[PDB]
């Protein structure tokens, strides 16, 4: 019950087939050029902007995400004993 | 700490007052419009019921080997691959728990028959022992 | 290019070798989280045959 | 029509109904298993009143044909 | 990670229904005996009312990471909503360039029209004075 | 459109790829508009001391045409 997104999505998959991305970036050539020298001098200034943005936000945050992980984690297994505790009572009872 | 419709860890999780269920307001937000309903356990639910839950935030650390080149062709590829062979994965899945489900129930009846058959023949058995 | 790009290496370096093991901690409890939510649902479904 | 940012909007949308599905899809997964395991062990659970009903049916016989 | 009354890590936690934050049930069950309120926006709130933190149901999930489709699509917002400031500081400083390029072009012209007439008069001036 | 999906992968790698040329275009043309600009003024101040020198020959010429 989707639009258009379904029909593209069941067709991928069907097919066995990943839609291709940009192969040019990495490639490229030495001696149209003049454009794609200005986006890659642009680029590399947002990757420093983005890694210094990346790094102030992975070196402070650069574990915070693992102390969020940790407390998702310890609820699960709490549910896990809750689960083990009933039915381990369930079936005492039909036994005796 | 997850959600209960895509299986998210979710940005801006929201609670319905009817089931005590997170979700992330988009999934939610979505399944109101579709019906305007619970999605699980099918209670009337409308967007202004939702209450907005506050946490101290989820971080992800961006890989330290990332730019907009692996972000546009490495990462996303391998996104839409792990969507596509799963649910096509997980379509076959379902398939067979509807045929191994035949394969239960009518080996089911087969023992049905079997025990009524034995019911029979074990009483008569044993009250021509009586006889 | 060349003085953007030394700066990313060294601030992409300098990250990773702080937080790719951070990367791999944080993995880790990825996968523990992703198994109990296995196991959770089996429990449910044995709680309700129960 | 082919600027930028709506596409991603367009992107957010399709995927709202991938949650959506993806949903429906599986409650009806677990809903089903529910009848499948109770099934198999009420089969297995049925089938051992035929193993104790078979033994005591057999007795009945050579109870009464010795007789 | 933390409940918001204490400030601890709670070992119970269970999510409220009037206020969305998550709270230490041994804590917030105290707090409902003293007054059935929630302790953060004072509004009504019972025992039954609060719910305790649960797996989804079914759908198995995974934990928040970059390859994660959803975090990956959050990410290209930040790329280009950063990039789009990236213009105005080139946009507006841009204005203010093309503004003193403008007066000075005119300063330019207005004053080489001044140069042409002193090269005009100070060499009339000594066409005239060796002439006499 | 009912556009294949596949290619809607290739669209947006390639206005990715046209911002950041469309980006980058709009920065070196920034920076010598800033140059040309700083060129005028050299010649600006330039002249205007050429113009002391020329002021020096008329007065020198006025003198000469009042003896």
């Amino acid at each position: 019950t989707d639009i258009m997104r379904n029909e593209f999505e069941r067709l991928a998959a069907r097919q066995p087939i990943e839609l291709l991305s940009m192969k040019r970036y990495e490639l490229p050539a030495p001696s149209e050029c003049v454009n794609n020298s200005m986006a890659q001098l642009e680029h590399q200034a947002v990757r420093i902007e983005n890694l210094e943005l990346m790094s102030q936000h992975g070196c402070n945050a650069w574990k915070v995400y693992n102390e969020n992980l940790v407390h998702m984690i310890e609820h699960a297994q709490k549910e896990l004993q809750k689960l083990r505790k009933h039915i381990q009572d369930l079936n005492w009872q039909r036994k005796n | 700490l997850i959600c209960s419709i895509s299986n998210e860890v979710p940005e801006h999780p929201c609670v319905s007052p009817v089931s005590n269920h997170v979700y992330e307001r988009r999934l939610i937000e979505k399944y109101i419009a579709e019906n305007g309903t619970d999605p699980i356990n099918n209670q009337p639910l409308s967007e202004e019921q939702l209450i907005d839950i506050k946490v101290a935030h989820p971080i992800r650390p961006k890989p330290p080997s990332a730019t907009s080149i692996p972000a546009i062709l490495k990462a996303l590829q391998d996104e839409w691959d792990a969507v596509m062979l799963h649910s096509f994965t997980l379509r076959q899945q379902l398939q067979t728990t509807r045929q191994e489900l035949s394969h239960a129930l009518y080996q089911h009846d087969a023992a049905c028959r079997v025990i009524a058959r034995l019911t029979k023949e074990v009483t008569a058995a044993r009250e021509a022992l009586a006889t | 290019m060349t003085t953007e790009a030394k700066r990313a290496a060294k601030m992409e370096k300098k990250m990773k070798i702080l937080l790719g093991g951070y990367q791999s901690r944080a993995m880790g409890l990825m996968k523990q989280l992703n198994d109990l939510w296995d196991q959770i649902e089996q429990a449910h479904l044995e709680l309700r045959t129960f």
